[PDB]
């Protein structure tokens, strides 16, 4: 599970 | 450059068409041409600029991670020597990624940031400056690495200071900035506790302000809050 | 051109890396350089060439279809006049797509086809020639359209004649060729009955030959048979 | 549902 950055 | 002969409004229209066609390289080229017309960008136009470049660099970064993992395996003990090709190709992708980051940083420096006076626009551009330095930092291995990291940190910190003073804690730009600065702390600055603290404080302050929002604004803010929660769950 | 200084084996290695990274434009450029070394391609190398270009053009075609649909709506009665931008951008994508098709056709003509003597390689390259003329036909609207369509038909027909004489009905190249020629009949040549007949006959002849195959060959052949069945279900 | 051609 890859961490979230500000993407759609 | 090549977009100098096209009307600003036509570049914006074509950027929107390129987005619909998932042609993000074209979309970025159209938005670069629009920025280079020299007029400030509207809220919608800033969104188009960021969407375009974040998709271009996002694809380059994903490719770089694939190639970096292959290269790292090739340097493990017992791995056969296969020549310079893996390194060469990773370097090729890396150089192209750095070029796009430098292009975005150049647009921000000439002259988007200096002309941005409203909190929303200034925070947005400073967030972008932090992000593209962060992407440079992801691939940096040399003597300027600390200065690249500090450039990202400084841009994020100025954006955070403005956003805290001038924008509500539920503002989507403020929330996306905090999400990205938290990722910076976690995986660039080797500061997981700072990353976790920032994500938690941002989430909780947004939660407390949801009661002020319309249904549509509530949906926008809670979407980004869920990204903060996703990271908190991953990291704790 | 730009790959002239790179070893053939390094171009192949980098094409495989580009595939793993989903960098299909790079993959196609590496395989073009490999073809231009002048030696014949192995089975694996032909697969890399086709995968690379079919992904590049596949993305261009999907974008072209998005833009064409927007343009068609703009020409409906009651649609506001929005200027030349939609047409211009569709034309830009179309010209880029045509350029890639011309590049592939040029590699086939200089000199892949003339050097291909084994049935597998010759059928593979003639299938590709039909496919890239078919992609040109998808966007053709002018006075050479009939000749583009006939060029696709002629290449497919020669590939079919060789494949029927020299290859078993379960051969994956024969099956993929028949699938694509059936699509050509359905949507390029306005011959749905020929498309349906070809798909059915190909499916049934492959079915009858499955008993001769190993488990692994059976899996390969039935995968393509399912594509034929998918089209028969859609078309009937 | 788009018809199939020879693709992965
Ligand atoms: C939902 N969302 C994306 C996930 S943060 C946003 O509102 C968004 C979009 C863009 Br462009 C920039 C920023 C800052 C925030
Ligand atoms: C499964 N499959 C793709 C769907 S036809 C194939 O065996 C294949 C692959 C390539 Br490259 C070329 C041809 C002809 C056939
Ligand atoms: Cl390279
Ligand atoms: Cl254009
Ligand atoms: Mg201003
Ligand atoms: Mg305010
Ligand atoms: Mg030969
Ligand atoms: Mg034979």
């Amino acid at each position: 599970r890859r961490r979230k950055s500000c993407q759609a | 450059g090549a977009m100098g002969s096209m009307e600003r409004a036509s570049l914006i229209q074509k950027a929107k068409l390129a987005e619909q066609a998932e042609r993000y390289e074209d979309m970025a080229a159209f938005m670069k041409g629009a920025v280079e017309k020299g007029e400030e960008l509207s809220n919608e136009e800033r969104n188009l600029l960021s969407v375009a470049y974040k998709n271009v660099v996002g694809g380059q970064r994903a490719a770089w991670r694939v190639l970096s993992s292959i290269e790292q395996k090739s340097n493990e003990e017992g791995s056969e020597e296969k020549g310079p090709e893996v390194r060469e190709y990773r370097e090729k992708v890396e150089t192209e990624l750095q070029g796009v980051c430098d292009t975005v940083l150049g647009l921000l420096d000439s002259h988007l940031i200096k002309e941005a006076g409203d909190a929303e626009s200034r925070v947005f551009y400073l967030k972008m400056k932090g992000d593209y330095y962060r992407y440079l930092a992801e691939v940096a291995t040399g003597d300027d690495k600390k200065r690249i990291i500090d450039s990202a940190r400084s841009a994020y910190q100025e954006a955070m200071d403005i956003s805290k003073k001038e924008m509500p804690p539920t503002n989507p730009i403020r929330l996306g900035l905090a999400l990205n600065f938290s990722v910076f702390h976690y995986e660039i600055a080797n500061s997981p506790e700072e990353a976790i603290s920032l994500a938690k404080t941002t989430f909780d302050e947004a939660m407390a302000d949801l009661h002020t929002l319309s249904e549509d604004s509530y949906k926008d803010s809670t979407l980004i809050m869920q990204l903060l929660r996703d990271n908190l769950t991953l990291w704790t």
